[PDB]
Formats: structure tokens, C-alpha cells, sequence
RNA sequence: CCUUUAACGAGGAUCCAUUGGAGGGCAAGUCUGGUCGCAGCAGCCGCGGUAAUUCCAGCUCCAAUAGCGUAUAUUAAAGUU
RNA sequence: CGGGAAACCAAAGUCUUUGGGUUCCGGGGGGAGUAUGGUUGCAAAGCUGAAACUUAAAGGAAUUGACGGAAGGGCACCACCAGGAGUGGAGCCUGCGGCUUAAUUUGACCAACACGGGAAACCUCACCCGGCCCGGACACGGACAGGAUUGACAGAUUGAUAGCUCUUUCUCGAUUCUGUGGGUGGUGGUGCAUGGCCGUUCUUAGUUGGUGGAGCGAUUUGUCUGGUUAAUUCCGAUAACGAACGAGACUCUGGCAUGCUAACUAGUUACGCGACCCCCGAGCGGUCGGCGUCCCCCAACUUCUUAGAGGGACAAGUGGCGUUCAGCCACCCGAGAUUGAGCAAUAACAGGUCUGUGAUGCCCUUAGAUGUCGGGGCUGCACGCGCGCUACACUGACUGGCUCAGCGUGUGCCUACCCUACGCCGGCAGGCGCGGGUAACCCGUUGAACCCCAUUCGUGAUGGGGAUCGGGGAUUGCAAUUAUUCCCCAUGAACGAGGAAUUCCCAGUAAGUGCGGGUCAUAAGCUUGCGUUGAUUAAGUCCCUGCCCUUUGUACACACCGCCCG
């Protein structure tokens, strides 16, 4: 489970996410419930960007010893441009998308044109 | 949703007894063929089907809810 | 108990109601003379004989026996003076049992 | 008796290797059937309350081996005299 | 310095690199300072001092939690103060327990108890009592074309018009039947085998890893003395630095537009008007003015109505106060920095749900079935409790008269069904004839209640109250009995302001009052939303109940609902 987890995980992380999570909740290694969160980067749980930026998913499967659960939560990233999909600001602490420019050299004089 | 509990009966389906096949066509000379009661009287039936010899009753059994004549 | 907590992790309940070995041998009805403390009892058989009562596993904290009233008991396959016991009932099915006529017609609840 | 020598003397089914153990300490089963805090196991820690890797059996595996187990005295372990 | 398990200690240091001199004393926890003999003492006792047997822990230091009738801060109308309206009292409805019963099916005990959309006639239905059916795949064997097999009238039987059974004797034709192996169904069991969902701890401000630092380690620092905020919110401090989740930001809703965009499925205004009406006012009746409706357009416009794009509020300005920082208080403008909701972390619970699930493990049952029709029950009462409804009158009831609204919804859908205007008939319930509505189009300019205006009753268990109960009339349905619902006449009870206790609430809020949706063949005292009328009291506090942070103590960690003594 531990290394079908981590597999699965690191190619969510590599093809552009912020973050991603899988969760397994069931049975395993005896006939008492335990729950296994594996988890990188950036989440989200609440306000309204939750139904733009990440995208949640639940699925069974069965064993010879009851049910087990699946869930997986992934975060989308783009925030520069397109599809555009997902809108460009930037969901749980909204940025101030910064242009820099700056200079002057400025003297005197007339020209004409 | 507990089990059941005995019977004192219990009788499922009658055999629908084991009777001699044909012998509803009677011969005593040939190319004649000597028939006892009436083939069946109506439309639907094929008329190629007897019909019963139950007197005091007279009924086609291919019919299952009419034509029931009783004399 | 009056309430409280903590009494729910784990099984409730309750006997959904049932239903009735005896006797077998070796394996009979008593009635409670005592209540002694620690966890042992006593208890004198139906049919004459005395005996000192013994508890059973399952039953210890999971079911009281107040003083006073019929309780099925095992018989020690060795042993005569202490018995042990087994799977008690209810005094309204110590009471159908009494009016079926199975037990003795001696004692009253 | 031993050694020495005639004549008989091996096809694996018998010219048959057992004694303990398989949860941890400690080398080896989260196999199958039965039992259900009962019966029993357990030097110690602990197993059994109907899904028992520890009980009763089967199969398989592990250790030592013509030896192995158990009880008791006693030494080493004990810089716990 | 060095040592120590650590607390700590210039000694408890100079110790596996062990030796300066010397005395006393210790060997797991109990039994026991007991037994016994000796000795001393007037007495009380002192000194000296065992074993049998029993048990796998007893004990020390330190750390993290929880707990404290410990200390210091902070916070909440599910806490209080100040108050408002009630509940508990009475009658009735409904849920729950107990009792009864052939069955009175069942889950649930702050975080159950008008909850399981659970207002059950049948159905539903899991329960109880009768009857029928197989919808037992598939495999193998058997049966077997004078044949495997199928169905049925009448009579009898039967609640039955179930060929169910029997009598009787035709009909169907390889689909089967029969045996064994094996499936299948189940509102069967186990929520302490589970998935998912939900509730709760917890509506508070909490939560974590990286690298570095401090410790033998469990861990700790970061996450803070202080100021400040609704908030781990900021300012600032600083062996930590740079980050993440929650908070906020966000979404929806309310409040501000004579600015913008554009409208016979939305209005207004303007006439053109012609028609009706009364002189009602100047005048005469016309006209001018007033009242609505038809007429309205190739009229004009978008204020009202509708819904889109935009703008506006930021502690912005001023005066105080604060370190003059972060912020706080008052005031101008005005809509004041809080209108109300949605979304919501880490970790946890043996919380609820196998009766939502063709989600699911295991076990059980499976033809005399836990899988279908008929009937009964979930409504049965000497009793106990909860949520509510209606009342105890004159600030009222009763009978007339006047006059105002909003959120919605509606047949063409499930399998037989909608909302209703108008005409006619009836006291009423209702019946009957016609017409519209896919809906800013028709019902509906929703012509609602409280309220408002005028009669009558008179302090009387009264005409207040409408429980109980008799008779009669309608509607739904296949069926209305233990009265489905509705209507008419009659009958006229408790109850005359409610003990001990206790709930909820701060502004269009409480309270009063009606309406729509949900369930629905017939039917809300329930729940969910919406309008209308609209107060009193507070601008606080930690007293009670409870929660957050620090410090402290602990024999607690199944965590005070703990542990433990004779």
C-alpha cells in the first residue's frame, strides 16, 4: 500500500500540481480500521476556491477481508495563463501580481519633430 | 425471520396420473375410421383435438374458461 | 447503573429473548442461600443437597445475581462440595419453568 | 568378544532415527479443520469471551542427533557479596 | 573545572586511566521491629532481633497529557446580571417508557424522545395468523416420443371464481420433471469485521514539518515577557531562520444610483381621443378641472417594475488617546469601519447508520423458505416523562362595515394524474356546464389575517373555554368498522394564571398574526421558508455553568465518572 501510494503520488506531483493527497482508510494487518495519509505540497479546505482549484475523487475496492477506501484530492496549479481552466488569481492567499519598471535620465531640451 | 415450525400436511404438485395413451381412435375394419364423441366445435380449436367423453359434463379441455356444454 | 458513561464501549445489549436447556447431567437448577463477596456464592441445589456456587467466566461483571433465586449450575465431575456455575435465567422463566413442573414445587421468589 | 576368513546377505514399498519446537526472548507458519475465557497452553512476558500465527489435530518447516527432554543439587553469567 | 540517572553539587570533584588513612552500615517488595530468649527500667517501654509463608513488582528522577473546592490573564444570552415571552399547572395532539396482547415489528437514551421525511386504512411492512407460487441458474446422471411434461370446466372442498386438494377426463409436447453436485434471494444477524456519509469533542483559535540551536533521551526552541485584535490579528522582542493548514481573503444575500445598458410575456407619462358618469368646482350641461375603464399609436420615455455591466466605504477626513508604533474612542459626510448565511484545520470517538446503497466481509437461512395473495397489528391502558397546540376574557368575544402584502406553486409528470376563472343549482360540505394556463402571458392588478370603524354582551365558570358525546348530510378510494377527511343541528367538561424547577432571546430582533412549499388518491396541531404589526431591557461581568492561554501541584494516564485505607 505504503509503496503503491508513494508511486502514484510522485508522478501527480511531477506532471504540475501544487500538492496532491491519497488517503486509505480501512483494513490491514489485522481485523481493527487505521487510516494512512500520504500528503506533499500545497491544500486547500475551505471558501469558495475549493471548487475551482482542486479536483476530489473517491472510489471502493474490495479484498477477501471487507472494503477498503480510496480518495484522492489534487490541487491544480495554473495561475500565469490558460487553458485558461482554473482563473488566474491565486486561491487561499490572493497575490498582488507585481510589474516592476522604474528609471528616469531626464534634462532639459526641445525636440522638435 | 426465525424458522419454521413443523406442518401436519404439506402437498405440493398432484402427478397427473400416468394413463394409456391413445386409444381415442378405434378400429375394427380398415380404411374406416370409427370415432366415439364429437371433435371440438369452435374457430380457435383445430378441430383435430377430441373432446372429452365426461358425461354429465362435456368439456373441451383446449378451451380453459368456455365452452362447457353438461348434457 | 443510573446513567453515567463509558458503558457503551462495548456490547449492548440485552437478550432478545430465549430460551431454555435444563438440567442436563451433571448440569442442574439451584437457588442462591447466600452472597458471599470476593466472587465465589453459595448455593444449595434443588434437590437436597447443599453445595458451595462458583462463577463463571463471561458472566463475572457482564451479569448480577442479587441474592435469592433460581441459577443453572454444573456439577464438578470430581468434586461434591463446590459446584459450579453456569447459565442462570430469569425468575419469569423460573416461574414457567415451575408451572411446567420440572423443577421442585418448594420455593417462592 | 575382537581382528582374520568360506558360503548366503540392499532397489528403497524396505536391511525403516528419533527427541523437542515454530507469537517474542531464540533458530522455524498473520497455512487448513475443530474448540470459543470452556477445555488447555504458558520457566518469563502472555495466549482462549465464534475470523486463535501460542489450545486440540493435519500438512509444511526449524534445531540437535544415537541421542534428546524433564526434575533437583551446584558453578559460570553475578562488579547482584 | 569535573562528576551525576537526573534533580543538582568547587564538592556529592580529582573513579574501568579504579588503591592517602580509618570507623559505621546496605543486598527485590511484604511477613516485622513482629515471634523468641537475653538485658535495662518503679511504671511506660528502650536496646539486641528471626523464620514459615507470599508476590513481579515496590521505589527514584525527569517529560508529555488530563485533573485541581490552586494562582494570573481573556471569552460566550446554548452562562449570568438587567429584563421580555413561556415551559412545568389545565384540556387536547404527538413521540418515548412500563403494562397488556395471538402480534401489539424495530433503531436511537448535552451529542435519544413531532427523530429514522416514520401524519401506518390496503399498499407501505420488517410483525402475527392462514393459503398459493418458484422467479432452485448451470453441470452430471436418471426419466423419455403409446412420450419427459402443461393447463383447466363442473361437483366436492375452500375467505376464495387457488386445478390448492380430491372426484371426473380432456388438453399441452422436450421449454420440463426427478436425483446429486452447485447457485440464488433475504427490511436475516453482527455499526465491537468494514466502505461511504453524518454528528460530536469545538465555534473556540488552534495545528505541523524542514534546516539550525538546547538535552543520554522521552522531548523542547521556532508557536514569545510586553502592547494590540473578533481571530496564532498585528506591532515589537528574539537562538532561531524561512514556510504551510485554519483565521482572514473568498462566494451568496441585504443596504446606496432620476449615472450606464433596454423592454406590447414590464410600466409610466403624454396626448389623439371618442365613449360613460356627476355638476361635483369656475361656467351651463360644453370647455377647463376631478373619477376609473375601454380606446390607445406608426407617440414619447425607462422614474416606478425587471436584470445585466459598472461605480461607492477605505478607519477616508477632523478632534482626543496610544511607545505616538499596532490600534482604540467621539464627530462630519453618509449606507460607518459587525445585515444575515455558505465554505472551514490537526487529531480523535469502539457516537449514529448492515432497515439509503446491485457498497461490503463473515455467519445464518434457502422449498414445510427469512423470497407472494387474504385478514389482523404498529392507535390496544390503574400509570411515568418530553416536544407542542388551544385557553382561562372587557387591551375581550360576537355581528356587520372598511382596507393593505410577500416567498412560491401549477395538467402535457409515474403509469393516470394539476391550478382554477366564469355561468347554473344547493344553507353548507358539494354538484354541474364551459374556458385559459409549458406559465413577468392563465389562476392572480394574488381584492390574506392581526389591525381599523360601528352595533350587541357586562365581571357572571357568563354569550369566556370547546373537551366529551348523540343524530343527520357530502367528498376521496377497490374497501372508511377501532368513528380517513369535510359539513349541519344538539350536548357544554377541565380550566378563573399556575409548586419544586427550567428554556429561549439584543433590532425590523422578541412577541402577536396570516400565507406558500415539503409528505399527499383523501388529510397538518409537524417541519422548512415568506410577508405583515412591532416593544421593554443591556452597551456589562466571571457570581453560577462552560471554554481558550500561561504558571503551579499530583500516588492520575481506562486520565477525578481517577486512585486508594481500615
Amino acid at each position: 500500500v505504503r509503496r503503491a501510494c508513494y508511486g502514484v503520488l510522485r508522478f501527480i506531483m511531477e506532471s504540475g500540481a501544487k500538492g496532491c493527497e491519497v488517503v486509505v482508510s480501512g483494513k490491514l494487518r489485522g481485523q481493527r480500521a487505521k487510516s494512512m495519509k500520504f500528503v506533499d505540497g500545497l491544500m486547500i479546505h475551505s471558501g469558495d476556491p475549493v471548487n475551482y482549484y482542486v479536483d476530489t475523487a473517491v472510489r471502493h475496492v474490495l479484498l477477501r477481508q471487507g472494503v477498503l477506501g480510496i480518495k484522492v484530492k489534487i490541487m491544480l496549479p495554473w495561475d500565469p495563463s490558460g487553458k485558461i481552466g482554473p482563473k488566474k488569481p491565486l486561491p487561499d492567499h490572493v497575490s498582488i501580481v507585481e510589474p516592476k519598471d522604474e528609471i528616469l535620465p531626464t534634462t532639459p531640451i526641445s525636440e522638435q519633430k | 425471520k426465525k424458522s419454521y415450525t413443523t406442518p401436519k400436511k404439506n402437498k405440493h404438485k398432484r402427478k397427473k396420473v400416468k394413463l394409456a395413451v391413445l386409444k381415442y381412435y378405434k378400429v375394427d375394419e380398415n380404411g374406416k375410421i370409427s370415432r366415439l364423441r364429437r371433435e371440438c366445435p369452435s374457430d380457435e380449436c383445430g378441430a383435430g383435438v377430441f373432446m372429452a367423453s365426461h358425461f354429465d359434463r362435456h368439456y373441451c379441455g383446449k378451451c380453459c374458461l368456455t365452452y362447457c356444454f353438461n348434457k | 447503573k443510573g446513567g453515567k458513561n463509558r458503558r457503551r464501549g462495548k456490547n449492548e445489549n440485552e437478550s432478545e429473548k430465549r430460551e431454555l436447556v435444563f438440567k442436563e447431567d451433571g448440569q442442574e437448577y439451584a437457588q442462591v442461600i447466600k452472597m458471599l463477596g470476593n466472587g465465589r456464592l453459595e448455593a444449595m441445589c434443588f434437590d437436597g443437597v447443599k453445595r458451595l456456587c462458583h462463577i463463571r467466566g463471561k458472566l463475572r461483571k457482564k451479569v448480577w445475581i442479587n441474592t435469592s433465586d433460581i441459577i443453572l449450575v454444573g456439577l464438578r465431575d470430581y468434586q461434591d462440595n463446590k459446584a459450579d456455575v453456569i447459565l442462570k435465567y430469569n425468575a419469569d422463566e423460573a416461574r414457567s419453568l415451575k408451572a411446567y413442573g420440572e423443577l421442585p414445587e418448594h420455593a417462592k421468589i
